[PDB]
């Protein structure tokens, strides 16, 4: 009865949650029509966390789909598992953000955010107890970045005692899908530090390397990329939807992983990723699950774990597992390379066990890492921002909606403050 | 109007069979089995070869010693057995 | 709902439009009479029962090209009052197109966009087609963008414009009309795309392999460029880009909005079988100067921002790999203050081949729109020839007789003069 | 993947090429239209659905040879823009194809080379095919070899060059063109396989028993030789020898890279039935003094290194018996500073047979490439003929007018003279 | 719990290694699928020394495949028992050394050693207690020799207390397969004299001699070469994989065979070999192995043991054999040929008895010999190297990528230092 209200924002946010509700319903056994077809009583024991019971056995998710372009709601509706959402929850506008953070936050945000909070407060007041809100967006765009951070700042004022689990697709170092990626990111991270309680940093270039090195996928589409992040999002809340030996819900990981309020960005990895060829060869045991857990390439963030020390890391083990290899392997990763861990925290790493595995897989685990090596990800975007800001490139569009030049300086000032704080504890 | 997405070359739509343990597969049908930029299923064509062409000869039968349950030469290195004079009856 | 209004001024505008509306019927199955045997809302409005009328206007002072639409195979498709005609042509006089014989048609014009404005729900932009070489394309084009600015504010009027080539020109008075029309084009058009005839002549000769191309064969691949960038609004894709997506990502400065154009697999019928068209190969061929729509060398300048619109079976990884290959290459040089120089747009529907056309059926195509610093070399070319004729004061008595005074030419010269310092200032390192 | 770009320069280059691609399409089963009814990946590229285009360009300044390919049965096999034509030929002038005329085509050809270099995943080498008797093969060949060294540095390139014969010639100024083209071959070609037409004429006369051999009979067996050494890239064998192996095993010094060539089983249809093809005797026929494709006497010279490419049903032990029998033979000679002389290469697939060709089906084959001091006598005759015409300025005014001054002949004379001194010092004991 | 990590390098190593697991797996009863199908319970008792457990009952070889060409991995995988290896251990490059030792050691080897050290480090940590590493390669080539010898140097710095078992074939006296085989072997031997713990010297024409004289085969193919090595390679580890009356492991052989640290090149032979027609007529007993064990025509090295005295000997007898017949035959060969044994080591021969023979054979034995007659093989390579190096022939292909003539003089010096100390122990 620890409910989570899910919000999807923007083109990327709608697509990542489209595969998210496809996976979590397949774990719980709901068909695309809406009925229940699972073979276990434990699947239906905790369905209140992500679904609302309706008349006739229908289950509706606690999902609010929001954007500004009606093309993506055509994409999620025409796609599979797209009929399960509430038609009243399809709140959005018609103007389109156009990858402008200022338009997504200031001009059309005034008319949009009034209607969306009515849908969100309807979902929150319906359930008896709230655990938090799970939002998903990107930081390179404007439809989910500016609009999402406007929503997150507004929803934390209304509900300050509930956690905010956000999923962000940050811009790539190697490539760039949008030209104004440093402008969108540095303003969005300036809003995420004080509103979001913790953030899980995602990016395509780490997912692309995983889809080619470990998974060995020939044609990784965005549907392929969406399943990797969505497999995490089921695994984070595994102790909520299922009973476990050592339960760890969304507030358990919050106090464990976060030393200071400004330091709440994580690098995330899903452990049992195998190719189709190497399914029979790899033996699913905990010690080989731990080495894939702590592999730098298996991290779904482009920041390299070898460059910086880990402050606190957590593991969400799933399956019928005994708890020495849960603990000794997390002890062994400390003594094998103690230089890569923060000295003033004894036993930086962390673990918990849920005895219900995912569908068809014996052992699984989800890794959350709060390391100081993510500073170069924020250092690079800040470096990319100051190059453009000095020449005032691509700014006459942003100042058109009503953003003065002072707010861009304040956003960059927080980036240098945040990147120095990570370097403060690295020394 | 949702036009069809580009079809996969090997009929893979949702990677549920890849991420989950259902439908295990052969070490082929992957992107690379070497380091990078190598097709695993597409390699050098294999001719029948001399060992398979010249009868059944492999060293498993000679090493395993299954004869109890041919010779190249007998005596001098030059000659071979069962090739000699024609036997004449009466 | 998404919809764009296409406006075609002048004989160059109509002939591209004849090739354009030829193409738009093929992606939506519309017969020439107008009966489909619901992605057409960008260009077609469902009228009555089973009849679609294009969301366009064909306005021209010269009646000799608008009646060809009326007497042609597309008689029943277009609304008759939608097509606007005039008594006499501009005769390549900007003064006639702007002051004397232009005001009596533009009043009838603005009543026709207004009725298409009320019929449509949420407008995304205006697609305006004109050529600066002629008085109709320049004069009526300059008037029409000004009236749309004061009536439909902050709406992204995305323009395609034909410019004079250095080697080959079809009229003597082209530099006068080009400079005058550009001065109105800076302050009005949000996004303009550069087109030049002789580069497409080289494209038809080199890639498509046609010894004698005609104006019809030119506009057939031009309409492919128009359809490819607007295909994101019509059909869903992995990474969709709207009209508002282009202006906020390819315009670094409000006066630097002159983006180049390029197309990928411009490949004939027999050339398509032997060509191994891959995502990496078509991205490299996009940035070659041979595939450029404008005769200007991009190696002389720096790419400030470039946008790639992919259509067909494009996996998002291969376009992600093609971004890295271009930026690593030393020949393609970017400006020092823009590391994020690229934008990718992937659509799932391949381009539709025109039957009887010269292009072949191709799975994958890329429309390369780039904002560079090499456009100023084109505008330095037009500035030099404008000063040559203006020194002896040649072909000026035609213009000053028909309404204009002498002062408009000097102010248009100075306004265009500040553009090449602006392109030099934005290109210089700091 | 292993893959090589084979390019053909000049009239002799293209006529080798279509003779080569006659054998390549039959070897991999590719039909002439390009439709197959992974060994092809070395030479062909997969295109769309079931189309295989060669990784080959056909460049010549004279369009009379190129449009025969565009008209004949292999018109659908080749991509049209791979085939590069010219307006006027170099016309047996080194300077025309090197300075004046060839500069308008070498920019177009190297652009096409880069597109094939972009299409290929991991490049293994290059195969240039040119004749040094003509201006296009010499001049445009030298100009293109200049750009290949600076574009793709340290990358292998194979030079199959048809040198002038001592007696037979179809050219007059060919001592000029061969000397000037050789100066480019010293500095840029890593491995250059020598060829000569007269020795192939002797091979067809006495072994293939054809008393009227034309160019297509000569180039068919040349097609067998190039396919034999590259067959390890396409088919596995007991001891694979790829393109890179030839550099480190046949080139002792950086300026000694001219090698002879031999193909051992050269028999007719009726001769094949009576004869017994054995590995022991096929090596003796490979090192037979009349079996080489270059008019040299290796008894005059000394073998510095040898490479053997055994094809077919060759077991790995009679080949080592065959190598052991050669070293014991006192007629053949090997240099004193190289005790380990041979290199053995075994493949598993017999050579294909063209329909209507003179060759018959053979179970075994040997392609022998050797670096010897007998190749030094090729240049000695070449220097003797070149010094005669340059003694009182014969055929120089055709070379002076089109760019090249009189200084390049003195440099080419001196550099080839240093090549002669290089050959005699390495054979010294 | 004494595990062996196998590394196969190049054309020689992969083809030998492909036939090596042909003999290991069917002895343990493993199908090409990888499951278990044997009947004897003793086969299941010790599998972990060569195989790793996989989910589904599969047994996967503990092997690491390395090369510089994709040709041999296509050759190994296409053959029988070619799908048993992991897809992860197939690490190599696309360049190809081309028998250039410095290409495999300095330029084209540098980008791959870091890749192949990761799979070595992953495999060593998986098993609890290493017994040794087992590398099979050549000395005439450049891929298995150049990158192989750098792997010996890298694997000895990481794990300096574990045995090293190098199975290196040497360039021939009679014929030459590679022209530059004196250059590559002398540089490889210089890299083996310090780091390799024990080297088992093989030659191809010693294998050519036994297969044409003893086996009496008309057309012996290239797999005849590999099967005689694989019977030897499994013969060394007989006491590990199976129980026995007298046990002798890989370190037990090393201490008894190596008197001084540079005396670690061995010549090894295999005892029970016979032709087809001689099978019914021979009486396979303990003494008839010994007369064929010590005979030089059954030797598998180029050097003739009759020229130089035997320093130390070894005998790994397999089968239900009487120890007293292993006893008295061992002393019988010492007294019959007393000139062939070193005086200052009494009881040179070492013996061991394992009670489980190879599949289908009744009695078997393997002879490992350390003799001072092996200097004639090293003198031949050193003489052939000095003849080429004095005129600097074939040297620009080596010095072009970062080598000078200093270590060529060093490798010649260590070669002549190695053959001088063999000769003085002969006196
Ligand atoms: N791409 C393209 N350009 C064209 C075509 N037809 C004409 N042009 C160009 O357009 C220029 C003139 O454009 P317009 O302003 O439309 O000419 P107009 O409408 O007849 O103007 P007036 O002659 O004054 O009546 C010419 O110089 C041509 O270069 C065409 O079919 N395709
Ligand atoms: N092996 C072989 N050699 C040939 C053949 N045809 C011509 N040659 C040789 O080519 C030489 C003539 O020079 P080429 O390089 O072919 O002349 P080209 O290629 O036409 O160049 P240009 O004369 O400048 O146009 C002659 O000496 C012949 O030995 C052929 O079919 N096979
Ligand atoms: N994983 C994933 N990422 C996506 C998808 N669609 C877009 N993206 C990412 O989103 C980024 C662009 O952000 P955008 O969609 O424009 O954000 P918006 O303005 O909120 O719509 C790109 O870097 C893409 O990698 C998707 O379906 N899956
Ligand atoms: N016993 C044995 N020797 C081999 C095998 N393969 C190659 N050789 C020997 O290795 C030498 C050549 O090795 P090479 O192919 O150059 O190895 P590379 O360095 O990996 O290329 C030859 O002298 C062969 O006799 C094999 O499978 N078994
Ligand atoms: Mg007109
Ligand atoms: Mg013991």
């Amino acid at each position: 009865m620890r409910e989570i209200v899910h919000i999807q924002g923007g083109q990327c946010g709608n697509q990542i949650g489209a595969k998210f509700w496809e996976v979590v319903s397949d774990e719980h056994g709901i068909d695309p029509t809406g009925t229940y077809h699972g073979d276990s009583d434990l699947q239906l024991e905790r369905i209140n966390v992500y679904f609302n019971e309706a008349t006739g056995g229908r289950y509706v998710p606690r999902a609010i789909l929001m954007d500004l372009e009606p093309g993506t709601m055509d994409s999620v509706r025409s796609g599979p598992y797209g009929q399960i959402f509430r038609p009243d929850n399809f709140v959005f506008g018609q103007t389109g953000a156009g990858n402008n953070w200022a338009k997504g936050h200031y001009t059309e945000g005034a008319e949009l955010i009034d209607s969306v909070l009515d849908v969100v407060r309807k979902e929150a007041e319906s359930c008896d107890c709230l655990q938090g809100f799970q939002v998903c967006h990107s930081l390179g765009g404007g439809t989910g970045s500016g609009m999402g951070t406007l929503l997150i700042s507004k929803i934390r004022e209304e509900y300050p005692d509930r956690m905010m689990l956000t999923f962000s697709v940050v811009p790539s170092p190697k490539v760039s899908d949008t030209v104004v990626e440093p402008y969108n990111a540095t303003l969005s991270v300036h809003q995420l530090v004080e509103n979001a309680d913790e953030c899980m940093v995602l990016d395509n270039e780490a997912l692309y390397d995983i889809c080619f090195r470990t998974l060995k996928l020939t044609t990784p589409t965005f549907g392929d990329l969406n399943h990797l992040i969505s497999a995490v999002m089921s695994g984070i809340t595994c102790c909520l939807r299922f009973p476990g030996q050592l339960n760890a819900d969304l507030r358990k990981l919050a106090v464990n992983l976060i030393p200071f309020p400004r330091l709440h960005f994580f690098m995330v990895g899903f452990t049992p990723l195998t190719s189709r060829g190497s399914q029979q060869y790899r033996a699913l045991t905990v010690p080989e699950l731990t080495q894939q857990m702590w592999d730098a390439k298996n991290m779904m963030c482009a920041a390299d774990p070898r460059h910086g020390r880990y402050l606190t890391a957590s593991a969400l083990f799933r399956g019928r597992m005994s708890t020495k290899e849960v603990d000794e392997q997390m002890l062994n990763v400390q003594n094998k390379n103690s230089s890569y861990f923060v000295e003033w925290i004894p036993n930086n790493v962390k673990s918990s066990v849920c005895d219900i595995p995912p569908k068809g897989l014996k052992m699984s685990a989800t890794f959350i890492g709060n390391s100081t090596a993510i500073q170069e990800m924020f250092k690079r975007v800040s470096e990319q921002f100051t190059a453009m800001f000095r020449r005032k490139a691509f700014l006459h569009w942003y100042t058109g909606e009503g953003m003065d030049e002072m707010e861009f300086t304040e956003a960059e000032s927080n980036m240098n403050d945040l990147v120095s704080e990570y370097q403060q504890y690295q020394d | 109007r949702a036009v069809a997405p580009p079809p996969d070359p090997k009929g893979r739509r949702d990677l549920f069979d890849v991420l989950h343990a259902r439908s295990p597969g052969m070490p082929a049908d992957d992107s690379w089995l070497g380091h990078q930029k190598i097709d695993p299923a597409r390699g050098k064509a294999h001719p029948p070869g001399p060992e398979q062409s010249r009868g059944r000869r492999d060293l498993t039968e000679l090493f395993t010693m299954n004869i109890l349950h041919g010779d190249a030469w007998c005596g001098n290195i030059l000659i071979d057995p069962a090739r000699g004079k024609k036997p004449v009856e009466d | 709902m998404r919809e764009v209004i296409s406006i075609h001024i002048g004989q160059a505008g109509i002939q591209v439009g004849n090739a354009c509306w030829e193409l738009y019927c093929l992606e939506h199955g519309i017969q020439p009479d107008g009966q489909m045997p619901d992605a057409f809302n960008t260009f077609f409005s469902e009228t009555g029962a089973g009849k679609h009328v294009p969301r366009c206007i064909f306005l021209d002072l010269e009646p000799t090209v608008v009646d060809e639409v009326r007497t042609g195979t597309y008689r029943q498709l277009f609304h008759p009052e939608q097509l606007i005609s005039g008594k006499e042509d501009a005769a390549n006089n900007f003064a006639r197109g702007h002051y004397t014989i232009g005001k009596e048609i533009v009043d009838l014009a603005l009543d026709r966009i207004r009725k298409l404005a009320d019929n449509c729900t949420g407008l995304q932009g205006f697609l305006v087609f004109n050529a600066v070489g002629g008085g109709t394309g320049s004069g009526l084009g300059s008037l029409l963008l000004e009236r749309l600015s004061v009536d439909y504010g902050k709406k992204s009027k995305l323009g395609f414009t034909v410019y004079p080539s250095p080697q080959v020109s079809t009229a003597v008075v082209e530099p006068y009309n080009s400079v005058l029309s550009t001065h109105s084009l800076l302050e009005h058009t949000d996004v303009a795309v550069m087109l030049d005839n002789e580069a497409i002549y080289d494209i038809c000769r080199r890639s498509l392999d046609i010894e004698r191309p005609t104006y019809t064969n030119l506009n057939r691949l031009i309409a492919q460029v128009i359809s490819s960038l607007t295909a994101s609004l019509r059909f869903d894709g992995a990474l969709n880009v709207d009209i508002t997506e282009f202006q906020t990502n390819l315009v670094p400065y409000p006066r630097i909005h002159f983006m180049l154009s390029s197309y990928a697999p411009i490949i004939s019928a027999e050339k398509a079988y032997h060509e191994q068209l891959s995502v990496a190969e078509i991205t490299n061929a996009a940035f070659e100067p041979a595939s450029m729509m404008v005769k200007c060398d991009p190696r002389h300048g720096k790419y400030m921002a470039c946008c790639l619109m992919y259509r067909g079976d494009v996996v998002p990884k291969d376009v992600n790999a093609s971004v890295a290959t271009i930026k690593t290459k030393r020949t393609i040089q970017f400006v020092d203050w823009c590391p994020t120089g690229f934008k990718c747009g992937i659509n799932y529907q391949p381009p539709t081949v025109v039957p009887g056309g010269d292009l072949a059926k191709v799975q994958r195509a890329v429309c390369m729109i780039s904002n560079s610093t090499a456009i100023g070399e084109i505008f330095s070319r037009l500035d030099h020839k404008f000063d040559l004729m203006y020194a002896k004061r040649a072909f000026v008595h035609w213009y000053v007789g028909e309404g204009m005074e002498e002062g408009e030419f000097s102010e248009a010269r100075e306004d265009l003069a500040a553009l090449e310092k602006d392109f030099e200032e934005v290109g210089a390192e700091s």
